[PDB]
């Protein structure tokens, strides 16, 4: 079917075979080919579970908004961003859905001037989805590809990144504050408003989960608060625990477990100290649980290494303690040793100033000279093409010099 | 006198032409090989002084493409009608792997420096940073291979131009020795931004502290030398 | 607030002046050309310049401004972040001949940025004034030079930064690029070596009888902190823990010599 | 309106965008222009009769503000235009005017009544948005020529003041507060009938701030050593607290005038900081857990609560290990004597690694 609706498609779109009905004014028509069979398409496909299919059927749409160019965008645009978030969510991500989620928000937020509305109910509901679901997995890990050779498998990300219009796919926690420049943060439901304030904002390692475990449970309550959040907040929370344990591991050394299962409150203790493992192994951090003591170890320093932060940007929030690597004594000798010369000195202004004297005195004697550079460079800068020409141009000219005096000697 | 074989002398490559390099970012992507422009300069003392340079740009929507000369003619006539010329002596680029001269920009340098005698080749270390030694790279193509020159043989043909034994650990020039006579504004910009306030040198100096501190510096460029390396090493 | 108040310039700017000032192009002293990049809507971001054809006189102006859509193709091309914003000139800032480059400059829709270069010897001198207009109403005789003046706050985009420093290291004094580490490592315990001589006047100054009021608990602040990055705390344990982190990172820089000496020995075989 | 390319012809330049305004200024520039070619008469009919925000007027206010400061007064007709953007109250157009007559630009600075006139009308007629944007200019033009004429130094002290005042922002009132307090010991309104009833109001601050520490901006510098503590002002009964380790201390010490602007709930937090930095600088490095519970006095988990706002003050930071190291050496409280000895032992310490290391690194390289 939908490799005939497909040669269909390429049959007409710039194959202009005879007077058939043009893509790039006739509307009726032009619109029926990029929506009416499309969204059946997609909807029979993931129904179907054909996950290839489907992603397919978003590439048979692109493959018009690569090529359709010169007419208007089609009628109620919203009707493509608000249904294809739950095709890309599983064929994608949920960050990829959340993006698509901020691309719905952009759109609407004008559209609606000729989606005429006056109902409440959709301002909140727009934004409590959009931010919160944000957070929610950066690790797609690389098992797909350690085992054999590295490729060029960058477009594997690029493809994805396309559909929603950028070269790279989206990019951490910089994608809420592109939401809370605005009025977002008053917007969003007043049971989750201060949620970001605790999440982030406030620098709290291990005092937390007092606040989030009311407006957490609360929002995991599905039956009349749109099902799909539901299966972002329950991961989210782990998550946020994992926000401690990450930021826990620069603040902590070592803990004894039936401590950090007072501090820290969990579905099961067995899964907490699980969860502390599980997270080491995908690199989110490297401590030393399942231990014989049952005292965890972060350790002081040790050997030091990446797998013990996120290097993709900061998902634990901006307090990394102090870590030895290379040339950290040497370029903090360099410039903190005369930083506590350069900011509070009596004694530099006055050094400074005689260096600003050897500067003009280098200036007011060089400047003298000028006068005997200028008529010179100008007149040598005024004769450079019509001088430098004669000699670039003779590697043209010489090959029928060498062709001659060699069929001169044959 | 200082010159190499044949009649090109050694390069300075001016300030000037310094900041026209760096002004064009890293942020391709990960990484691709562009020719980011062409230098120009003339005979001077002691050297070839590269007074100026154009940045020469090409297509980047994820893979590098290539344009018509509308550009770089229409932009050497640019820099030519201020005052008079057009005087391309090199070319550079600032690509992701350290300083390294590949086939294909010795392909590009082949047809470069038979054209036009008195040139070099530009490289330089990128936000990449290991930073000991030699920031600013030149290289010039042998006139041992420039006298057998229009394209290498798919064939043993090779052979007849493989037992002249040419170079290919050939001597590089140093690019910078003495003053280049146009350091005198920007020495006067210094007392400007260091004597009467800490609020502009203290910016130029925070980079070192986190060239430490922050993520696998050495530990990444040892692991791009266990990739790139042992890759070469296993195909010779 | 009504408009813009400050420009963050950066090297580049100065250099392309400098570069078309001296060079030449066709006037002796006075030179000009239109300054390319952004604003953000109090700051004026400039990227980069070029210099366009231009001849100044005390009766005359020239500024042929299909140049400057010639030359704002090409910045185009370059790189995105360019737009036509203004003006710069050398010399001197106030004259009814200026008020001509502004008509020239007002056939381009956008507010105007007129920068001086002004290249005495003198330090009661900022290398670049930088102006705008204000009473820019309905025309009267030609434009208005009731110029709002604007400060500096410099500090745009990052790789730029290093580029300068190292040519102002080079007019202090000249020196080739090999050694720029071991440069970076010299004057850092000269850093250290100044360090002991303010240390020790800061000292000095309470040993002779009373001063001292410059230092006291914000020096106590630095020097704490600095212990706290440099070197770390004192337990032994960390003196062992160095030592295993320099004998690896020495076991590293020793297998970079191993991997020499083998790209040597694969590459020597086949050359016989 | 019409602009500046004609000749500056100035009085009549001026006067004749006049008749493009009032007809009550038309008649006054007919009449003053009739009369004389004139100074002061021409010169302050705009600062005198309506100009009103049904009409713009930075036009002509523009041309006025070049015009008068040359031919007359600079001093008294810059205080001139100004009262009626304060009249007028409208932010925006206001501060077209006071920008475009930026300081030593179009003359002279003068020493000082135009950036004083000038900071005076934009911290008078507009929000924050528009009176924080000279605070660093003059605060650096401060430094460069603090001013000879006391009296303008009592008066840029009072510029301070309204900027303090102008600030709902605690912090930001706190440091322009303490930015006046800091020059008010060293040169100007050092007298009992000004800078010694000030310090009434740095204790207000001092107190209720707990961002303030307790009593270290004014153990850094002058302010304690100037304004007394043993006083009736009791600036130094913060200084027995901030030793002594209870809420006993300042609910004993107290008065009810300074209870009455809120001191009962905040004693509590001294104790906190005032323990938690000096026990670490007696153990020195690596305090012991029940220690810092039994100082404190309180439990275990809330001292784990209580590091974690230790940690966000920045009053210790690093990691921390869960038997000995409880809290850690980043140093930020005041040590008074403890910081100038461990000062004079730093050059002899310095003295080796600047002189020693350097003797290996720069023979090596």
């Amino acid at each position: 079917k939908l490799c005939d609706n497909l040669r269909m498609h390429l049959s007409q779109i710039q194959r202009h075979h005879n007077q058939s009905t043009a893509i790039n004014l006739n509307n009726p028509e032009s619109q029926s080919m990029h929506l009416e069979t499309r969204l059946v398409q997609l909807d029979s496909a993931i129904s179907m579970e054909l996950w290839q299919e489907a992603f397919k059927a978003v590439e048979d749409i692109h493959g018009l908004f690569s090529l359709s160019k010169k007419p208007p965008k089609p009628q109620l645009m919203a009707n493509y961003y608000n249904k294809v978030s739950t095709v890309f969510w599983k064929s994608g991500n949920a960050l990829f859905h959340a993006s698509t989620l901020h691309r719905l928000y952009h759109l609407s937020r004008e559209m609606r001037k000729n989606l005429t509305q006056d109902e409440m109910q959709r301002m909140s509901t727009r934004v409590l989805l959009a931010t919160l679901s944000i957070p929610i997995t950066p690790e797609r890990t690389d098992i797909a590809r350690l085992l054999d050779m590295d490729g060029i498998i960058v477009e594997k990300q690029r493809r994805l990144a396309t559909l929603l219009g950028l070269q790279a796919p989206p990019t951490r926690i910089g994608l809420i504050n592109d939401m809370v420049r605005f009025n977002v943060l008053q917007y969003v439901v007043p049971e989750v408003k201060d949620l970001y304030n605790w999440l982030e904002v406030e620098f709290n390692p291990l005092k937390l989960c007092e606040r989030v475990t009311k407006v957490l449970n609360w929002v995991r309550e599905q039956p009349e608060k749109e099902p799909e959040l539901q299966q972002y907040v329950p991961q989210l929370q782990s998550n946020t625990i994992l926000r401690l344990l990450q930021q826990v591991a620069q603040i902590y050394q070592s803990i004894e477990f039936s401590r950090l299962t007072s501090l820290v409150p969990f579905v099961d203790a067995f899964q907490l100290e699980r969860a502390i493992v599980d997270a080491a192994r995908h690199c989110d951090l490297q401590v030393r649980i399942d231990h014989t003591s049952r005292t965890l170890s972060f350790g002081s320093d040790l050997n030091y290494a990446t797998r013990e932060d996120a290097p993709i940007g900061p998902h634990l929030q901006s307090m990394p303690s102090e870590q030895i690597r290379n040339q950290l004594t040497a370029m903090s000798s360099v410039l903190a040793k005369a930083l506590e010369v350069i900011k509070p000195a009596h004694i530099l202004q006055e050094k400074e100033e005689q260096h600003q004297l050897a500067v003009t005195a280098y200036l007011k004697n060089s400047r003298k000279e000028h006068q005997r550079i200028l008529a010179r460079r100008q007149t040598i800068e005024e004769r450079k093409e019509r001088l430098e020409s004669l000699n670039i141009q003779r590697e043209k000219e010489e090959l029928e010099q060498r062709e001659a005096e060699l069929q001169k000697v044959r | 006198g200082g010159s190499g074989d044949s009649a090109v002398k050694q390069v300075q490559i001016d300030g000037l032409v310094v900041l026209k390099i760096i002004k064009h970012y890293q942020e391709e992507g990960q990484g691709t090989e562009v020719v980011q422009g062409v230098l120009l300069g003339l005979v001077v003392e002691d050297r070839l002084e590269i007074t100026n340079c154009f940045p020469f740009p090409q297509h980047t929507e994820d893979d590098a493409d290539f344009d018509e000369v509308q550009y770089q003619m229409e932009m050497m006539r640019s820099l030519r009608h201020v005052n008079i010329d057009h005087l391309h002596v090199g070319w550079y680029q600032s690509t992701y792997y350290g300083s390294f001269v590949t086939r294909a920009l010795l392909d590009s340098q082949f047809s470069y420096q038979h054209a036009i005698e008195e040139s070099v080749v530009l490289i330089y270390d990128p936000i990449k940073t290991a930073q000991g030694s030699l920031s600013l790279k030149a290289y010039r193509l042998t006139p041992k291979l420039m006298e057998v020159c229009k394209e290498k043989d798919f064939s043993p043909e090779a052979l007849k131009k493989a037992n002249i034994t040419f170079e290919h650990m050939f001597e590089e020039v140093p690019i910078v020795i003495k003053n280049s006579h146009l350091i005198n504004v920007l020495m006067w910009e210094l007392e400007k931004k260091s004597a009467v306030a800490d609020k502009h040198e203290l910016l130029s100096l925070a980079s070192s502290n986190h060239l430490g501190k922050n993520l696998q510096l050495l530990m990444d460029r040892v692991d791009e030398m266990s990739q790139d390396i042992v890759k070469y090493n296993t195909y010779m | 607030f009504p408009g813009g108040r400050v420009v963050r310039l950066h090297p580049v700017i100065l250099a392309s002046i400098v570069d078309s000032y001296e060079r030449r192009n066709e006037g002796a002293a006075r030179v000009i050309g239109t300054l390319l990049g952004t604003v953000d809507k109090h700051s004026v971001e400039v990227t980069n310049c070029f210099s366009v054809p231009h001849n100044e006189s005390e009766d005359e102006v020239a500024v042929d401004m299909e140049f400057a859509k010639n030359m704002y193709e090409l910045h185009k091309k370059v790189s995105p972040n360019e737009l036509i914003l203004g003006w710069y000139a050398t010399g001197h800032d106030i004259t009814e001949h200026s008020v001509l480059i502004h008509e020239y400059y007002s056939r381009e829709a956008p507010n105007p940025i007129h920068l001086t270069v002004d290249t005495s010897l003198q330090n009661g001198r900022m290398s670049i004034k930088a102006y705008v207009s204000t009473s820019m109403g309905v025309p009267g005789r030609t434009m208005g030079v009731m110029f709002t003046p604007l400060t500096v706050k410099y500090a745009y985009y990052d790789t730029e930064r290093i580029g300068v420093d190292l040519i102002m290291k080079t007019c202090f004094s000249p020196n080739r690029v090999i050694g720029l580490s071991s440069d970076l490592q010299q004057v850092g315990g000269a850093s250290a070596r100044i360090q002991d001589a303010l240390s020790t006047v800061l000292q000095y100054a309470e040993d002779v009888l009373s001063g001292k009021v410059s230092a006291d608990n914000t020096v106590g602040r630095f020097l704490m902190s600095l212990v706290n990055q440099v070197p770390k705390i004192v337990p032994d344990d960390f003196e062992t823990m160095l030592n295993s982190n320099i004998n690896d990172l020495l076991m590293v820089t020793y297998l970079a010599n191993l991997t020499q000496s083998q790209i040597a020995l694969n590459e020597k075989l086949v050359n016989l | 309106f019409i602009d500046i390319s004609e000749e500056d012809q100035a009085a009549e330049l001026r006067a004749y965008l006049k008749s493009k305004g009032a007809e009550i200024s038309e008649e006054n520039s007919e009449g003053g222009l009739h009369v004389d070619l004139a100074q002061i008469i021409e010169a302050c009919d705009v600062c005198l009769k309506e100009d009103d925000k049904d009409v713009e007027s930075v036009m002509n206010s523009v041309v006025s503000l070049l015009l008068i400061l040359e031919p007359d007064k600079q001093e008294a007709l810059i205080e001139s235009l100004c009262e009626k953007l304060v009249k007028f109250r409208e932010g925006e157009r206001p501060s077209l005017r006071l920008q475009l007559l930026s300081n030593l630009f179009h003359g002279m600075d003068k020493n000082t009544p135009v950036r004083y006139t000038v900071y005076c009308s934009l911290i008078k007629v507009a929000a924050s948005c528009g009176a924080i944007q000279y605070i660093p200019t003059e605060l650096d033009q401060v430094r460069k020529w603090i001013s000879d004429w006391n009296l303008t130094t009592e008066k840029k002290h009072t510029l301070l003041r309204l900027l303090y005042e102008a600030l709902v922002d605690c912090k930001k009132s706190d440091a322009a507060s303490k930015v006046m307090v800091e020059l008010l010991g060293s040169y100007t309104e050092d007298n009992a009938s000004q800078a010694r009833v000030d310090a009434h109001r740095c204790i207000v601050r001092a107190l209720k701030d707990p961002n303030a520490f307790l009593f270290d901006h004014l153990l850094t510098l002058k302010p304690v050593k100037f304004l007394e503590g043993e006083l009736i002002h009791d600036l130094l009964t913060i200084f027995v607290s901030a030793k002594l380790a209870s809420y006993v201390k300042f609910y004993q010490n107290n008065k009810d005038f300074i209870d009455s602007l809120g001191l009962l709930h905040e004693q509590n937090m001294a104790k906190m900081r005032l323990l938690t930095f000096m026990g670490m600088a007696v153990e020195n490095k690596e305090i012991s857990f029940d220690t810092m519970q039994q100082e404190l006095q309180i439990g275990a988990d809330d001292v784990e609560a209580f590091v974690i706002d230790a940690v966000r003050t920045k009053m210790v930071y690093c990691k921390i290990d869960q038997t000995q190291r409880k809290v850690v050496v980043s140093h930020s409280t005041h040590r008074t004597f403890g910081k100038q000895q461990w000062q004079q032992l730093y050059d002899t310490l310095n003295a080796w690694k600047q002189n020693l290391n350097k003797v290996k690194n720069s023979l090596l390289s």
